[PDB]
């Protein structure tokens, strides 16, 4: 699964999260088995 | 105020949508320590300090 | 005090399933003992610990 998204939002790609990603853009499910991998791209996707 | 000075508000006899602050970005922790911010609109107490 | 032995056997009884529902208000180390206190303050992940 892969997205550009604010970086102060990150904390929200984890279960059991809350906030306006984790409620209408994309929630992982409560019991996830999986690996979240994020890095600062303003380098690149900045404009 | 001051930390030494430390100010409280006492915040009573209302309605308190507690939403309006957790949807708040800006907040860089929210930490809670016997209730988590997502219910807190189910609820309701006997006092509030700021 | 001739019945002590029958009496004793219903005060037993009666101090287990006492002692039994007292156990019910014990904290363990849980917020409160009381179920609904952390199922309305709780959201599952902090809720469940």
């Amino acid at each position: 699964d892969s997205f550009v998204i604010r970086g102060d939002e990150v904390r929200q790609i984890a279960p059991g999260q809350t906030g306006k990603i984790a409620d209408y853009n994309y929630k992982l499910p409560d019991d996830f088995t999986g690996c979240v991998i994020a890095w600062n791209s303003n380098n690149l996707d900045s404009k | 105020a001051s930390v030494y000075a430390w100010n409280r508000k006492r915040i009573s006899n209302c309605v308190a949508d507690y939403s309006v602050l957790y949807n708040s970005a800006s907040f860089s922790t929210f930490k809670c320590y016997g209730v988590s911010p997502t219910k807190l609109n189910d609820l309701c107490f006997t006092n509030v300090y700021a | 005090s001739a019945l002590g032995k029958l009496q004793d056997v219903v005060n037993q009884n009666a101090q287990a399933l006492n002692t039994l529902v007292k156990q019910l208000s014990s904290n363990f180390g849980a917020i409160s003992s009381v179920l609904n206190d952390i199922l309305s303050r709780l959201d599952k992940v902090e809720a469940e610990v």
